[PDB]
């Protein structure tokens, strides 16, 4: 049964729609609000050098084996969870309000939390944008030879336009998984490695840590660094494990939706 | 064809005298709250007409069967079959008060659903039939009351569906708008497509519609066309307020008589 | 005594073209936007009163010069004594969507301000004045939308203030609720405290109303009873609905005439 | 200059005011909005156990010097904490939201985030309500001779009742400290010990870490197991620093309260 191809049709009969009024939250929230403007990378430079003050100053020495990896390890990775922490809590209260102000209208429901996911990208392409002022003063000056990162970057796309699907549309029936992602938003920088070196453990408990799709897309950015130009085959074992996560959270994204695509308005 | 398939139409949502579901529940998921109807076996035609009022006391809601006709509740008995019809009529309503004049009218009219060119041949008519004319470029927060329903008129009128749902307003404009705007509502009964026209303006709806339904707590007491249905209308109406009978001493065995009309 | 002290009342909110404030400035805190007045020399007197009815175009806003002798705007010059005034009228606001009918009467009857003596004094005259009885014990977003309306009314009635503030409303209600509240309203025309209606209905005005502003653009053009004002009121809308000869030919140079009326 | 004792006043004429529509915002949002209720025990008890798992695994022995401190010595001080994080914030933003529909009504805005504060106060009375029954496993049964924290209680009051106005009256003129505070809220929770031992550094800048007053009230809860039934005296030269914080901070609050509380109504 392929329900899910209703769905994906109607994300390409309105890709304008969804560009459009994308930028227009980012217009009403970043802006026209208060004073000067942008925080969201003022915030962010802030919010890191705590974690590296309390982190660094228990890994002082004692950093991963390369010559570089020191906060150059850590900031390479934290690009990926600021558009996590605040990229699926937002997402998945899109359609507790506003479903008044969408339902006397006439166009799919489905793209609802999908561009505002996509508002909160171009937080990318101001903060992922001023990090190689930061990177050309590594030892390297860019790399040129490889930042070849457009496929890493579309998995952070793919990954959560996908899994704003099973936390929207089941948010509303319940009201209650709002209060579950609040904090299984917040067991993901834990049980996955933005800090530490996972290499303190031995090959069970350790492979038993990546069904986290999460930490492949963190395996990318780190590898924004290295030079591994063909970081598939290394890890092609599981790199089909998450091509294959995304296509199961799509389509049991999907089918929870339409069955339930006509009912949430008495919520 | 025939422009509705109305038939038997049921709606409740249903009374919960303390806090929200599984209030005192277990994994059975069923629950223990009151029961209430709003409609109660509903079924007429349109066979194509022009316009249809709606009256009466708004203790019947009365928004409930027009958003089921606008197809946005889903009854919980019963089939309706209509065509390509509105969504009703989007006045103050899906405005951001953060954007300015040139934003919300690409917000609305893409919520609406027109394509990017359509967008550019309907701009400059709409800031032409609003006239605000320098605050087009200011966000709607430094707005009066009376320029909100200004614009929002505005956009949510060139739609071109097939069945029209209008609210309680016709004309919310102001004086020297109203004849723009009555002027445009015109259109519509000239172009011959329907129109389900809500009001408490027995004045506005004699002056407007062709025929009209009455409503009473979900029962359609009597439907025609216009000219027996309002005076008996307003026969009730001067009934109920002259004394209806000492308002405690008949009119709460009234509506005792109308919670017993919530079933046989 | 003589119940305003208005005099020379200006206002400006100011125009931004672009985003909020610091859109271009050092630390010198000035800004560059451009001006944007909206009130200008405003000064009259009420003498004690009874009532004062306020039209023209709502173009100027209206409820700005309401709301400053409500006393919760500061106006940039000129000073307005009046006395203890209203909290102009909280008609369908400060109602939080969640609770029941018997929370929200505790909300604004304490937001207010009444001991807890008096909210079960005036407890269950306001059940009795609004006659939605089942619904009174469940929470306000189940509501149609002439309930809040039936609703707000009736607990932003019972103030006893000394200077009344009325929107564009006066009897929200329904037909058979507008009589119990026109029959409220003359309790104010008979105890003789002052009230500022803002309408556009002329009817009513005419219908309520002993006195009369007339404001165009923060310009009070004229200031009489009723007998003359209202027909020369009309006297303009007429000479403006008709042709007012040719809108782009002279409208366009009427507002431009009234965009000079900005300034000297 | 005694301007606060006009704000003062305002909560004693209106003290039955600040408690009758405290527990509505309780009733508005723990309440009324989805099934099964008060994950305002559920959510932070998984929330506990998260910061336990990081830490308590790199301070597996090593723990505080008396026999019982543990998990022991943490959650006795993650009380605090919780009602700190989310009610300091949405004391800020309080008066942001809802002055249209409170600036139409005639009572001092100067209560408008006192009383969501306190409505914040009784997800104590559900948290540190139990914790007894989890303190009734201990080797003591409950210490009766010794649970005495009225006082220490009425500090986190009256601390937090004295620093949301200036957080609430500058948060509207602004709208920018608001995004300081919620990054100001992340830093105290690494700049006061919630987590360590601050006995790794020598008496200058171990004693200059105290200045921040909310340290003090954790030695208090901490002190909720100990026996110091004169803890005032042992530590009577900075707890006097803490009732003199409050009083600059009260006075400071309503001198930037008034001198702007007629003119928030364009923000």
């Amino acid at each position: 049964m392929r329900s899910a191809v209703t769905v994906l049709m109607e994300h390409i009969r309105n890709l304008y729609l969804i560009r459009r009024l994308s930028l227009f939250e980012l217009k009403s929230d970043n802006s026209n609000q208060y004073l000067g403007i942008l925080w969201e990378i003022i915030n962010p430079m802030i919010q890191i050098a705590i974690y590296w003050f309390v982190f660094g100053y228990g890994i002082r020495g004692r950093h991963p084996v390369g010559h570089i990896p020191f906060i150059l390890w850590m900031l390479a990775g934290m690009t990926v969870w600021f558009f996590v922490n605040q990229a699926v809590l937002q997402a998945s209260k899109s359609v507790y309000t506003r479903i008044r102000m969408v339902a006397q209208m006439n166009f799919p429901i489905s793209v609802i939390p999908t561009y505002v996911i996509t508002a909160k990208f171009y937080q990318h392409l101001m903060l992922l944008a001023v990090i190689f002022i930061i990177f050309q003063f590594t030892p390297y000056h860019v790399s040129v030879y490889l930042v070849q990162l457009p496929y890493y970057m579309f998995g952070l796309l793919a990954l959560l336009v996908s899994f704003s699907l099973i936390t929207s549309t089941l948010a509303t029936v319940v009201r209650d998984v709002q209060m579950i992602v609040q904090s299984l938003v917040r067991i993901l920088l834990y049980l996955t490695p933005l800090l530490w070196d996972p290499s303190h453990l031995p090959h069970l408990v350790q492979v038993i840590m990546r069904l986290n799709p999460l930490y492949y897309i963190v395996e990318g950015y780190r590898s924004a660094l290295l030079g591994t130009s063909w970081y598939l085959v290394d890890h092609a074992s599981y790199t089909v494990y998450f091509w294959v996560v995304v296509i199961l959270f799509f389509v049991f994204g999907s089918m929870v939706h339409l069955k339930f695509r006509a009912h949430f308005v008495d919520y | 064809e025939h422009a509705v398939i109305v038939e038997n139409v049921t709606k409740k949502y249903k009374l919960f005298k303390r806090t929200s579901e599984r209030l005192l529940d277990m994994i059975l998921p069923g629950g223990y709250g009151e029961d209430f109807y709003a409609l109660r076996n509903v079924s007429f035609t349109a066979d194509k007409g022009d316009v249809i009022g709606i009256v009466g006391v708004n203790g019947s809601g009365k928004s409930t069967l027009s958003n089921i006709i606008a197809g946005i509740l889903p009854p919980t008995s019963g089939t309706i079959k209509i065509d390509g019809q509105a969504s009703l009529i989007a006045i103050s309503s899906g405005l951001n008060n953060q954007l300015t004049g040139r934003e919300n009218i690409e917000l609305k009219c893409l919520m609406l659903g027109f394509s990017k060119k359509q967008i550019r041949a309907m701009e400059p008519d709409i800031i032409e039939f609003a006239d605000i004319g320098k605050f087009i470029d200011q966000p709607v927060k430094t707005y009066s009351s009376g320029m909100k329903s200004r614009l929002g008129f505005a956009i949510s009128v060139n739609i071109d569906p097939d069945v029209l749902v209008i609210d309680e307003a016709l004309s919310v404009g102001d004086q020297t708008f109203a004849d723009k705007c009555l002027d445009k509502m015109n259109e519509f009964k000239e172009r011959g497509k329907t129109i389900f026209f809500i009001s408490h303006s027995i004045g506005q709806v004699k002056s407007f519609c062709e025929k009209a339904l009455w409503l009473e707590y979900g029962e359609v007491r009597g439907y025609g066309t216009v000219a027996e249905i309002i005076p008996q209308y307003e026969k009730f109406l001067k009934e109920y307020r002259a004394m209806s009978d000492k308002e405690k001493r008949q009119y709460k065995e009234r509506v005792m008589r109308k919670q017993q009309g919530e079933f046989l």
